[PDB]
């Protein structure tokens, strides 16, 4: 017969001991552990809500891959990608490029906790988390690999994070800050609590639904399978926060959460917001990016923070307001500077789409709509060259994304500059600048693409040179997803 | 040659715009307009383009030159429509 | 316009069509792209410094570490297929030997031998788990990291077998202290102090090349020969067929860890000076290993011979690597 | 370490022994064994070409179901069936009804060989075959079950073979004769060699391709998975034939093959022929039923027979000729008598389809086309009631299918009547009558639907009574698949 | 027009939503639709007669045999999931005990005991395979047939384990005759004649009700207690831990066969007269079973006690059914 | 009342058609036509429908009645177009 899991589970995490041949601080360097003065005994109160053992893991995870890989093989000769909406294809090329290698990098982030967390339960769950991200990086490489012969753009599923293309820099900027250069406790909070539990979880749920709605069952199965592995390790931050709040650090925990949530939001406003309100076909939009954020992301954060004894970040109201603006700017920016990304941005401004936008965001046409009005006239009148740029946009020194905001009749574009030690920094928001000011030495000498351009690091020092610097060449450089089809409605 | 960040009125994004230290605020505004007018902003012939320091809102006379404006390299400037 | 490729661009022109293994495991680390600033932040952060000192500045050198290939070609998908089969075998043993009433057939002496020499291993196995997972996060190539990934999974597996059996043993002999006394045995029993000193010290060898040597080349062979090979053979002669089979089953994972370690050493010996670098590290750690083996095995029955076999077998592992 | 399969395989089939407490004839009743005078030693020369052991079976078959069931679950909420071509839906309803329970019945046919074959290797392969058909009956019940709430027609996946509906009788007539009422050796020849190796194998290959072409990946995966189990047991007839030919029975083996192939052809001409040339959308037809038969079925039979030392059946030339006629008649019959089947027959006679037919079968329009001309005029002129019948068609007493053939300008409809012991029998072909004459006592008192009608066994003795006798009611009674859409092209 | 149903029509209105088991296993046989003419052919064919005499005319009666339900609810899908796990356990034992050199540790006496009492079982196991597969093709309900289907698969499984081990044993002891002498032992060794007479006679009991009783209720318990229980316990005391574990693993299949057999008997006892029908069949066959057990076990070491335990345990199987 | 199988000219299938033993071959042909003419066969007004025994091809006079034709119940008859 077999024992009940509940009978022996605890022995799997009764692994702490008192070092003798080396000191505790040597075995658990503070810069890697982040125990923050809290004793080993106090950290042993850590209790992961979702428990699992090795044999259950290899068994359940074997079946998950068997199914996901079986579905792929079955739908492979079908070539759905060949007839899929260009907006959907772009969504996937973007997804794989910005995420595949960052997924793999997350296993190192997990390994950080696996070795340096003083909480035994955290160390084991992180070992399974490490395995989870190992799977995510491999499966999200194996799937797009099937499309390499279709377009060089699919090569960016692997190549992207190895380039200095602006979007890739913004990605590494976020991920390196949240999970690769933080102590164990900090990682569990900033990565698994703030980012995975707070954004990634719901996002993959909606992405898998979108895939299905688009008729892409291979991708839908892929994403929903991956998403079921999430809670097993996204759960790690919760108990760490409980321990920090119950001991002396409530403020320290709050600050990490504030930073992580804001930085997550920014990457989300450019990689997800534009997709929901502009790339997804009008008739497939079940709700707006803002509606999605309010129902599935924002409300959850408030319940989570409340249940943890933490407060809503100082920037919460502003964040709410920005749900009406930020992503519209990130979209216009990406589309206008489309040759600089590796996928084809979908304009999404046809007459029908424009009334939807007006419905979801009252005032859109008299603000964002005006820039698009000018762009549309030029396309209608044969001046396409006025729809691409001849200069670089100003880049935020924190999120590494263009500084953009409400245009038109309610012009409200602002730059939160900061002079620090003889250098002028630019920030796209009050919160981005604050992330810099609470920890200047963490970002001080990093240079964004604009900084590099101005320092002479990009040669030739022109647009063609900047494109080469970013490893972009005809074939992968972006253009309008539907090849300006939406222009015909304006003649 | 001097770099400044252009925050053009009614546009949605701030942009890098190289001006000359000898440029007049008028000539600065002209260089900035190139990147916004007829790209994302409609011309306004009945108005005059003025240069304002973004951080404090200091309005620079039309005839003042970059060299005398006391700007930090990369300083952000608002390019607004005035009478 | 750039023409579509037949494979990933970094694998293009290989004559031999890339395997699933190469497709999902090669050239994935990006921190090695900018040695002067591995992470996309300020170059002076502590983590920047940690990787520059412990990864980039390691004396174990090679121009193309991403060229490393796991001889077993393990991928997450095949790892779980492989291990789910092995766990079915192992859970089957647990389940059916229990039905047979196997633990009630053990003598009291042996039961006490288990409490001393077997169950406290949960600490040493978890320490190896920590040791191999550190190698994962500091190694210079994704293919090297992946081997360490699965190896770490295996260590958690051994810990888990041990945790499970400790429970079963405690249920069968409530008065022995199974599950309750292991920390004190590990921390205070002289039979364990050799291994404890060895792993505690190795756990702070941050240089990736040294971590690999201290953990995979010196410590593991010593732990595997003492706790799996020696204790297992003894277990079977003492009537404990379950532990004899369990140890043999875990040794299958050990053999795989040795195969990739042997492969990495082979690759390293492609560059002049590395053989000497690895030998210096082994010379520094070997003494703690001998000490570990001597303290553990000498306390076992016919202990002095167990020491000679364990020392001989673990050294043979490194000998065969050059 | 493990042994090589080749090292111990033979011991798995070294299971024959000399009975002592019972006689050999008692242990292996001739009526069940069919050893036919050939000794046990001579039957032990039986050597299955495709070998497999228990552990390989449970392992490989576990993965096959894991994948097929995973694909189904993944595409379930998609509801492809709801938007699939009606011709395809009909193809599936027909498939499940005529096959699901016959698949399950085949496991008993396999069990017949498993117990009574004197060849050890045949007994073991039949045990795996028994398992295979057990899977086929269950999986082809489980899949259509997903559609029961969509239409009562899906209930016939289980109900059909339990009714006296004419198609169900024709099915049981075939299957009971080939595999349920024959001795072990006869079964291996008539079922696995003639039917499975000769027709079923290729047919499932084409069916799975059709499913994919139709966009039904659930069904495509289902069918191709099932088809891979086929060769493992369809192989059983080959070695039996070798043994019969090498001993004294070559004529006996030939006769069983002649009967089985002809009876298979007839069921095939009504269940598969009509589907390929009329239900499958014009643009999805990769080849005609005749082309399919010549390339994938007929040529293979000739090679198989030649390699076995057997001859081409006496009816071979006629069979070739009939590829131009038979199924067209079976189709017209099923469509004209559509209220009598449980799926919606697709007419398939639109202008475009008619030129395709003329292309694949020169002379179609001046023969089959004329009946359809009359039917079309009546539909165009509002006389739909002249497109359904008021009497029963004459039924062949062997294949239990209507006796039909070339109409129009080359009228060639014939009835191969036979008076036997004071009763007049009707046969749809020279070969069907011959199957009766070489073994009269096997069919003598069986009565087809027409016979039952005329004997007073169907009451009330009218069409409404015949429908009730066949368990058919509004809701499942068939009509035009596209609801007479094709009529609009004629106005 | 007929409205779509929530389930199959024959399962409609069950209050309790049908399980996958009920959906894919119930009311599938169609030959029971027309008792006077089961098959769609002439009613006088030999097969028509065979089913009317051996299925329909059986004295074991019930009005609704299709109501039978396998207590284990085995379906093809779950059967392979269950057995693939058990085979992983068993192939693991084979593989690793071989690595351990298990067969070379057996004494010569025991090896000769295996040649006599163990390897010839390939004949008896295949005979059970034939016995259970006949039950499959003559039973009155698809749910009954399915139990017999999987049971037959299990018998082939035992035959296969035996065939594999016979090879391994022959490779380890080339001069014993393993694989070569089993037919003569089965046909001529007195220790086997009891079982041989029993199964040869039972193999021609064509009535489905009697076949079930002779094969599942009388013969199997006798074979399982002698060859698995008794030989297995002996094997372990003789140092053959592989056979002791193998026999225990196969006994898991036996227990499952007993569970469904017990369920069928329970159902049968719903109708008056069936208890007496089943007891008469058992009374007729029991004597051959005792004879089988006596001849096999008496030839074993401490044989007379093995006979008392085997007789007692096999009878207990039927006793617990009523 | 007597059953016969109708093999109507130019049609594609033989059908069951109940006739009366007192029916004339003409009346038999009329009963058979009901099931083929204007259903699958075009009328031919310039022709006359004749009844022929299928097995041997015996042509029955238009005026002969079923009762005198010497038919086996269920006998198949060809219904052909003649002058
Ligand atoms: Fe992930
Ligand atoms: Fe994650
Ligand atoms: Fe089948
Ligand atoms: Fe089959």
């Amino acid at each position: 017969s077999m024992l009940k899991r509940e009978d022996w589970y605890d022995l799997t995490r009764t692994t702490n001991w008192t070092p003798k041949y080396v000191t505790e601080n040597e075995l658990f360097p503070e810069e890697m552990s982040g125990a923050r003065g809290i004793s080993m005994e106090a950290w042993e109160k850590y209790d992961e809500p979702y428990k699992i053992t090795y044999p259950e893991y290899v068994s359940i995870q074997r079946e998950k891959d068997s199914g996901a890989y079986s579905i792929k093989a079955a739908l492979e000769r079908d070539g759905f990608v060949d007839r899929a909406d260009p907006g959907w294809v772009s969504t996937m090329q973007l997804h794989f490029g910005a995420i595949a290698l960052e997924e793999y990098a997350a296993s190192t982030a997990e390994a950080r906790m696996a070795r340096f967390a003083k909480a035994p339960g955290n160390r084991n769950m992180a070992t399974f988390g490490m395995m989870d991200e190992n799977r995510h990086g491999q499966i999200q490489l194996y799937f797009p690999y099937a499309n390499v012969k279709r377009s060089r753009k699919w090569d960016w599923a692997h190549k992207a994070i190895h380039t200095n293309e602006w979007a890739a820099i913004a990605a590494r900027s976020f991920f390196d800050d949240m999970m690769m250069t933080r102590d164990s406790v900090a990682v569990s909070i900033m990565l698994t609590f703030a980012f995975e539990t707070g954004f990634g979880n719901m996002q993959f749920l909606g992405l898998a639904a979108d895939a299905a709605e688009a008729g892409d069952h291979t991708f839908a199965s892929l994403i929903s399978s991956i998403q079921t592995d999430e809670s097993r390790h996204a759960q790690q931050g919760g108990p760490s926060l409980k321990i920090l709040v119950e001991n002396g650090k409530k403020d320290e925990a709050q600050q990490m959460v504030d930073v992580a949530i804001w930085r997550s939001w920014k990457l989300f406003s450019v990689l997800t917001g534009p997709i929901m309100d502009y790339y997804t076909p009008l008739e497939s939009r079940n709700q707006s990016f803002k509606e999605f954020m309010l129902e599935w992301i924002v409300a959850q954060f408030e319940r989570q923070l409340l249940d943890l004894g933490l407060d809503k970040p100082w920037y919460w109201d502003q964040f709410m307001q920005d749900l009406d603006e930020t992503h519209h700017g990130m979209h216009l920016g990406v589309w206008y500077w489309r040759p600089t990304v590796w996928w084809d941005p979908a304009a999404g401004v046809s007459p029908e789409e424009r009334e939807w936008l007006e419905e979801k965001y009252p005032g859109w046409n008299d603000t964002w709509g005006q820039c698009w009005d000018v762009i549309t006239d030029n396309l209608v009148n044969g001046k396409p060259e006025l729809t691409v740029p001849e200069t670089l946009p100003t880049i935020c020194n924190m999120c590494n994304l263009p500084i953009a905001h409400t245009p038109g009749n309610k012009w409200n574009v602002k730059d939160y500059q900061l002079e620090y030690e003889g250098r002028l920094y630019h920030f796209g928001s009050e919160a981005d600048r604050w992330c810099f000011q609470i920890d200047p030495e963490r970002y001080e000498n990093h240079t964004n693409l604009v900084d590099r351009f101005l320092k002479g690091e990009i040669q030739p020092a022109d647009l063609a040179g900047a494109l080469m610097y970013m490893s972009l060449e005809p074939g992968v450089m972006g253009d309008d997803a539907h090849d300006y089809e939406w222009v015909k409605a304006y003649q | 040659t001097f770099p400044i960040m252009s925050n053009f009125e009614r546009d949605f994004v701030i942009q890098l715009v190289p001006v000359d230290t000898e440029d007049t605020m008028d000539q600065v505004a002209e260089k900035c307009a190139y990147h916004s007018i007829n790209r994302r902003v409609h011309p306004q012939p009945e108005k005059i383009l003025r240069v304002r320091r973004h951080e404090d809102g200091t309005l620079f006379p039309r005839g003042m030159i970059v060299s005398d404006a006391g700007l930090r390299p990369t300083e952000t400037l608002d390019i607004i429509f005035m009478d | 316009a750039l023409k579509p490729l037949k494979t990933w661009s970094h694998l293009a022109g290989n004559r031999r069509r890339p395997s699933e293994y190469e497709v999902v495991s090669t050239n994935l680390h990006y921190f090695t792209d900018n040695p002067e600033r591995p992470w996309e932040l300020d170059s002076n952060l502590p983590m920047q410094t940690w990787y520059k000192k412990y990864c980039f500045d390691s004396p174990l050198k090679h121009d193309d570490w991403n060229a490393f290939r796991d001889p077993d070609q393990l991928v997450y998908r095949t790892y779980n297929l492989l291990q789910d089969g092995q766990e079915s075998y192992v859970q089957g043993l647990f389940d059916q030997l229990n039905d047979r009433g196997h633990d009630q057939m053990l003598t009291r002496e042996w039961v006490e031998t288990l409490a001393r020499f077997y169950t406290p291993a949960r600490y040493l196995f978890h320490a190896l788990q920590m040791g191999s997972v550190y190698i994962h996060q500091i190694a210079p190539a994704s293919t090297i990291t992946n081997c360490a990934t699965y190896e770490t999974a295996d260590h958690l597996r051994w810990l888990t077998h041990t945790a499970y059996r400790t429970r079963e043993l405690a249920n069968c002999y409530p008065d022995v202290g199974f599950g309750k006394r292991e920390r004190d045995v590990w921390e205070n029993d002289p039979a364990w102090q050799g291994f404890r000193e060895l792993i505690e010290k190795a756990l702070i060898a941050w240089d990736w090349g040294e971590a690999f040597t201290a953990i995979n080349l010196v410590t593991k062979p010593a732990v595997e020969e003492a706790l799996l090979q020696q204790l297992g053979s003894l277990a079977q002669s003492e009537g404990d067929t379950l532990l004899g089979l369990l140890a043999q089953a875990q040794k299958r994972d050990a053999e795989r860890h040795r195969r990739w370690s042997s492969a990495l050493v082979k690759m390293a010996l492609e560059k002049e000076g590395n053989r000497e670098v690895l030998q210096k590290w082994v010379a520094k750690w070997e003494p703690l290993a001998d000490k570990a083996i001597e303290a553990y095995c000498s306390a076992l029955p016919d202990g002095e011979n167990a020491i000679v076999e364990a020392k001989s077998a673990s050294r043979y592992v490194r000998q065969m690597m050059g």
